[PDB]
């Protein structure tokens, strides 16, 4: 997911701008997101959000709006449980489990059910699992006594005021996520949100494995309020931004670093080269208009081809074998774009592949590792040419494996396709540097490959009077079967054709196609 | 400089535009949570529907075995029950949103039995706890704990 | 200077491909060059050389051609020699200085001259100086037993055969530079040519300074034949090149490395950026036409911007100056290329200028050094982008005070003034990485330059049958006082229009102007 | 697969083009160099004269201090005498060549001298020799050795 935010000063017309950019499974049907319009004598609120969900969680109206994005809020704890004399060790004494007998039907193939027992155990912890190596694990999950998590979003977007905003999001009924903000005021803000534990020691990475359960020392009880996570508000840089990289640069110049904040709140691994992208383009581009801001989002350069092409090439073309030549060649000429016409795409992810891993984070391979002092240009080289060119052999044969020659044009093998609409595909991975996300599924047989995740509901706000929006929605808002609503917008996301949103009353008038009045009998 | 006019509702409707986009127009906000429901019922009921039975920890139950493994994750972290905990505790006026959303999915599927898939019939009715459920499953058992990730798996 | 020859291999139409392109300053009276056409009923030879010289040295026929950069052979030493009871201490002994008395003329203000005496001394080193500090020189030339480098060179671009080219070559009478050659049979080579003293002990830089003259152990006496240089012959890329670097990436990939020389033929200091061009121009091109080749000549890439920006911008967008904010902004969106058009340019200079000094070539700055396994991708980043970001500083207010604002059009301030004819320049310095070189001068009060030094004589030759070759001279072929000859083409220079080189009689014929029939009374 | 046809000049001939650049035919080697030079003369004929004047360590006594440094360097290293000591090593019929070259400078000053800068009329007739010392002093005294790196300035 990406998230924007831009204060009045950054931009043209003196109106704050913000993007709406979940990336998400284009399947899963919880993750599937939804557009909707709802309009009270108080209040009003445009955007997506997930199928079920009774508030809009991607919101925005005449005067403000929010965005999200995951920022992995470790908001829950495993424990390893050390199992003795019917019960578990905790603190050198032996303490029983709270033991409860339950019961659960499942059908059956021909329809019937057969019941089924459950026993449902705790220790002081929370409830025990078994994995399947044997391993005894208890879940705590935080947060489980804040029940307001829907009224709270439906005050945030529906709050008259950023201190309103404030105060409701300040509640900590929502476990989780970045949340960015921006108004017709003129305010932007960004905040690492969620319900964190307050923990007496351990960094992130500690409190993300089996944590020992056998010891009250690790069982923490109150959480962190507001004013103790990263915030931003306004900043210097006028931007806030956040591409589910590490809360380190969600502006430029920072406002904070690392530790100011309690190790085990966020990682401080190396930020993705999608992250990267996201600060320079906020931060290299000046008096943005809302065009111009759009224009920027469907940004999908091969950022990580401007991190070792320079050393790969060279090396590649002191090979003897003239394929491995010809793909250096390739290579080479290449703008670095993920455009639909590109011959050197394809061939460059399968290197990738190799270089970074399967999903491209790997650093092992580069040459300068990543550093929070440089986070917008490192990692970068190759460490080992003569071993990266062995890579590129490699993936010159897994390249005509999978598309049927070393230089098939992107757009031709990458489609989408939706019911009987097919159409070019553009953009790619964003751990390779693309910000607009297709993360690409492996292809079929003749080499074609569609989006498994990425693109989703995109929406470019403008917050002058009145709002001025645009967004898409990629696999439609129906998926119900037979539904005209579910192929209907892909073509336009193969343009980038966004529709303009409608808020206004004389705009939603003009457009209607279908009217259901409806009586709400209580 | 201020914000353009409100728009004051006089009758509840939606007007839908040529992508299926829903304009829920209601006269409170109970009125416009209904039209929310009604509108998701039509655009994606039977996917809410589903989801709405895994978060009472009856999807073994009502689909078998490739839903078990949920349902044994759900009741095991006390998920049905805390959430009739959690819509207890709603506030009188949010509740009422939370009931009227409800009734809006079941009205769609009161108006339109046809277009309700047939192994997904048996969830209706839906309530307003439920509603509550399935955001608490999403929130704390799907984006915060995985079974994922307590699992092992 | 730059030189390019390339296999028939490696072009479309199976012709071997050449590149004359001397780097010489264009006011220095012995460094200007002439275009001349000779034909006899045994030779023929087109081409530059310059002024003085009774053979071409930058010439080409219907069969071969060749070209020349420096090398800077090492062929004299400089010897500080220690004085002593009126000789210099030779091998613990006092020698005897050679003593000739000499006189010469003076002319004065008024037209008259004054007799001045002139003693000659000589070491067994050679002539003896003494420089203003005091020391003692004697000053020992290699080849001052070689009369023939006129003929050597008129029997080498007249030569019947390869053969006959090198076993010409192979008479070591030219004492210095790197001499390219291409013909039409197919053959291309490149040599390090020069008379270099054999010597027993010392690498380059040793014999560069004042060398001891106070021992025979550094009196050299033998020369190198011409088998003891690096040459390249046909190699397996294609191409032989060279842009004034050490020979150590004549060709890609390389057929011999350092050690296999003696460590005082040739410094092994980093490529310049124009070199690295160079040889990535060449190796990264396939299937070569004579219009295609000639287009790469015209490359002006500033490489130093793809080294150090990436890390440069994000630094200077942190400082509070929106002005220096504003530089970042500027030279972040620039295409990192010397053209007219260009706002971005002079201000990068004048920040190089401080990043690796006047002249471009420190190393200093950057955060990857140089390295022989990445000739051409190193050096690389920033080392101290704070330092850097005070330096960008000064540059702006360099640039402001030079040229009259930090974004004034390239082409504005660069031009190419000859006589009445004023046009816009493009391209630039070489160690910045521009291929195409016009060192810039310093700038007028209006902030105007022009080339002090640069691309002179630029032709391509490709050895079809008949042969097809194209040419521009940057100050015309005449300097004589009221010319119509001398700023008659520079306006074509400008466009990159190259005027196609008439060697064919008919050619000639049809476009004859002047007609000077002569007789030679012998 | 054989190169075109070679010219062969029945006349000595001069024909330039619109640039100003020579297309020099002769009937044999010598008259080739003779117009080489005529050529060359009319061209660059002050600054060549200046330079051969300077080759003959004479730039001091010609043309004054500006020119004295260069002559004490070229005097001290012995080119102008080296210079005829290399010509009288030349072969028979390369001599003629230099020999035609020279010939073909003095003829062009012989017929066109209002084009000859006053200043450097002093140096005509220019030899043989005069061609080798400048071919020299560039190669070895300017090019491989230079005054400034030994005189360290």
């Amino acid at each position: 997911s990406n998230s924007w935010a831009v204060a009045p000063g950054k931009t043209a017309n003196g109106n704050a701008l913000l993007l709406q950019n979940p990336h998400l499974s284009w399947t899963t049907d919880y993750f599937t997101y939804y557009e909707a319009h709802l309009v009270t004598p108080d209040f009003e609120i445009y955007g997506a959000t997930q199928i079920g969900l009774p508030v809009i969680r991607f919101a925005f109206n005449q005067r403000m709006g929010i965005t999200n994005t995951v920022n992995g809020m470790v908001g829950a704890t495993n424990y390893r449980l050390t199992l003795q004399d019917g019960g578990y060790l905790y603190d050198g004494q032996v303490r029983p489990f709270e033991r409860r007998q339950a019961s659960y039907r499942l059908r059956q193939a021909d329809g019937t059910t057969v019941d089924k027992p459950l026993e449902i155990r705790s220790s002081v912890h929370g409830p025990v699992f078994e994995r399947a190596d044997g391993t005894a694990v208890a879940v705590r999950v935080a947060g489980l006594d804040r029940p307001g998590m829907l009224e709270q979003y439906f005050d945030m977007i529906t709050a008259d005021s950023f201190d309103d905003y404030e105060a409701a999001l300040a509640r900590m009924q929502v476990p989780t996520f970045n949340i960015v903000y921006a108004d017709r005021e003129g305010t932007i803000n960004y905040s690492f949100n969620g319900v964190a534990p307050k923990r007496a020691e351990g960094d992130i990475a500690f409190w993300q494995g089996l944590v020992p359960g056998d010891s009250s020392r690790y069982l923490w009880t109150e959480t962190h309020p507001l004013d103790d996570l990263p915030r931003v508000t306004n900043p210097p840089g006028g931007f806030v931004q956040n591409s589910n990289d590490p809360p380190w640069t969600p502006t430029w110049p920072v406002t904070y670093t690392p530790k100011d904040f309690p190790s085990y709140l966020a990682p401080q691994t190396p930020h993705s080269l999608r992250a990267q992208q996201s600060v320079r383009l906020m931060s290299e581009n000046d008096d943005l208009t809302l065009e111009r801001f759009m224009a920027l989002q469907l940004s999908h350069r091969a950022v990580m081809a401007d991190r070792t092409l320079p050393d790969l090439i060279p090396a590649a073309l002191i090979d003897p074998d003239p394929e491995v030549q010809a793909a250096a060649r390739l290579l080479a000429a290449w703008d670095r774009e993920f455009t639909s016409d590109s011959r050197a795409a394809l061939l460059f992810e399968e290197w990738a592949r190799l270089f970074a891993g399967q999903n491209f984070a790997g650093q092992a391979g580069f040459a300068t590792p990543w550093s929070l002092d440089k986070p917008v240009s490192t990692p970068y080289g190759v460490r080992d040419p003569k071993a990266a060119v062995d890579q590129l052999r490699t993936a010159i044969a897994n390249t005509k494996r999978k598309y049927g020659a070393i230089d098939r044009p992107f757009g031709d093998a990458s489609r989408m396709i939706l019911n009987d609409v097919n159409v070019p595909g553009a953009a790619g991975y964003g751990n390779l540097g693309s910000f607009r996300v297709f993360t690409w599924s492996d292809p079929d047989e003749n080499g074609v490959r569609t989006p498994v995740h990425g693109e989703t509901w995109v929406a470019m706000i403008e917050f002058s009077t009145p709002v001025r929006a645009y967004g898409l929605m990629s696999y439609g808002n129906s998926r119900q079967p037979g539904t005209t609503h579910y192929s209907d917008q892909i073509e336009r996301v193969s343009r980038a054709d966004f529709r303009e949103l409608l808020l206004r009353r004389e705009q939603v008038e003009a457009a209607v196609q279908e009217r259901t009045p409806f009586n709400f009998k209580p | 400089q201020a914000p353009i006019a409100a728009y004051k509702p006089r009758s509840n409707e939606i007007l839908w535009d040529g992508y299926g986009v829903p304009h829920i127009y209601g006269v409170d906000a109970p009125s416009a949570f209904y039209g929310y429901g009604w509108a998701q019922a039509r655009s994606h009921g039977d996917n809410i529907l589903r989801l709405y039975g895994e978060a009472r920890g009856k999807g073994a139950e009502y689909w078998g075995p490739d839903y078990e493994q949920t349902t044994v994750w759900l009741l095991t972290n006390g998920v049905p029950e805390r959430a009739q905990q959690w819509y207890a505790q709603q506030s009188p006026d949010f509740r009422a949103n939370l009931d009227a959303f409800a009734a809006g999915i079941n009205a769609y599927a009161q108006q339109n039995p046809d277009d309700i898939s047939p192994e997904v019939r048996q969830v209706l009715p839906v309530s307003g706890a439920d509603v509550v459920a399935h955001a608490h499953r999403l929130m704390n058992f799907l984006y915060v704990a995985s079974p994922g990730r307590t699992l092992g798996e």
